[PDB]
């Protein structure tokens, strides 16, 4: 009945994160029976200012998504936000697009909820420590700070990879991601200049807070190296006005709602 | 091997200042080419890049695949795979002085400003 505290009480900190043991979703269900179908929560103890929609770019990695599900949905409540999960599923053959399938899910999400909040995460980041909270702030937040694969540090300080978080404003005051960035790399760089051109400052948890785990995996030869990203990152300032949310086309080919997440199959084209 | 920025700059020592280029432009430069992976393999447009400083087998190293590139750096692309950086850096000094530090397509757009977060302070 009366607004959540500005800091979570539930919190617990830092957290042991391993991908060892099998997870069992029925399982995860049976722990997480608060979630609703589609994998929806809100707090029924107080009422969160963060209605946030987690959006999950996806292809071919039910495994990485099950430990996903396992780790963020107790977290996700202990934070206290009113979230939804996305999975954005990229159908066919061509290059993964993961800006593309973050934009399909920007759009498809407010099709449910008056989400104010947008979280994009890669499915195979989690979170050391519930501290690093999964919603939006005063400027773009930047939540995957301090992954393994990293050494547990920022990369680079014009780092926007991984995990973040955009309000709906900020994602629509840069007309939301680019779409045409077809295989692995840059285009998180491209966002990062879309920001930076549109006056926003990049927020981030210290590197304590922020320390995440990467579950490593194979190449994926379905998302090699995108040989034209370092040409298409220095003309953002000129292409982020005609490729985003207002050229954004997709097909929707089958709309799932589990019990733990919603996962949307989109036929998203071809490099064009 | 997945190397850390410190062990590549103390490998790359002697390359700093070659052709105006310098240790916190190469830092930059292989994080974004080859995110210090000594093992990287990038193939693309018939022909593949090898190594932390991903040099091509087009026209710089030797491979099985196009045996008869002007293997400008005499060496086969296989020594461009491991731990030992000296020979890599030989070949990429070749590179710098024969077309230039712009054979790297990241060090214009990812390393023309915000260089000092590349220094390595460790000794
Ligand atoms: C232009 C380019 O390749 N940028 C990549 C970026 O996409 C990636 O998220 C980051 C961490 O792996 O490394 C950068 O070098
Ligand atoms: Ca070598």
């Amino acid at each position: 009945l009366t607004a959540c505290p500005e800091e979570s009480p539930l919190l617990v900190g830092p957290m042991l994160i391993e991908f060892n043991i099998p997870v069992d979703l029925k399982l995860v269900e049976q722990q997480n029976p608060k979630v609703k179908l589609g994998g929806r929560y809100t707090p029924m103890d107080c009422i969160s200012p963060h209605k946030v929609a987690i959006i999950i770019p996806f292809r071919n990695r039910q495994e990485h998504l099950k430990y996903w599900l396992y780790y963020l949905h107790p977290i996700l409540q202990r934070q206290q936000l009113d979230y939804g999960i996305y999975v954005i599923n990229q159908a066919g053959e061509s290059m993964f697009n993961r800006a593309k399938l973050l934009n399909v899910g920007f759009k498809e999400a407010l099709k449910d909820y008056d989400y104010n909040c947008f979280v994009f995460s890669d499915v195979d980041l989690i979170p050391m420590n519930d501290h690093n909270t999964y919603r939006c702030f005063s400027q773009p937040r930047h939540i995957s700070v301090a992954m393994d694969k990293f050494g547990f540090s920022l990369p680079y300080v014009q780092y926007f990879g991984g995990v973040s978080a955009l309000s709906k404003q900020q994602f629509l005051s840069i007309n939301g991601f680019p779409n045409n960035y077809w295989g692995w790399g840059g285009e998180d760089d491209d966002i990062y200049n879309r920001l930076a051109f549109r006056g926003m400052s990049v927020s981030r948890p210290n590197a304590v807070i922020g320390k995440c785990r990467m579950i490593r995996h194979s190449r994926d030869k379905k998302n090699e190296p995108n040989p034209q990203r370092f040409d298409r990152i220095a003309h953002t300032k000129e292409t982020m006005l005609s490729d985003g949310l207002n050229s954004l086309t997709y097909m929707v080919l089958e709309v799932q709602r589990y019990p733990l997440y919603t996962k949307i199959t989109v036929d998203i084209g071809t490099p064009s | 091997t997945e190397l850390t920025k410190c062990k590549v700059s103390h490998a790359i020592k002697d390359i700093d200042g070659y052709q105006g280029i310098s240790l916190l432009e190469w830092a930059c430069v292989l994080f974004h080419t080859s995110g210090y992976d000594t093992q990287a393999v990038v193939n693309d447009n018939g022909s593949t890049e090898y190594g932390l400083f991903q040099i091509s087998d087009r026209f710089w190293c030797k491979s099985s695949e196009f045996p008869e590139s002007e293997n400008i750096c005499g060496i086969s692309c296989d020594k461009l795979l491991d731990d030992e950086l000296d020979d890599d850096i030989a070949c990429a000094k070749k590179i710098l002085a024969i077309k230039g530090i712009d054979y790297w397509k990241a060090y214009k757009p990812m390393c023309s400003e915000k260089l000092e977060q590349w220094r390595c302070e460790k000794p």
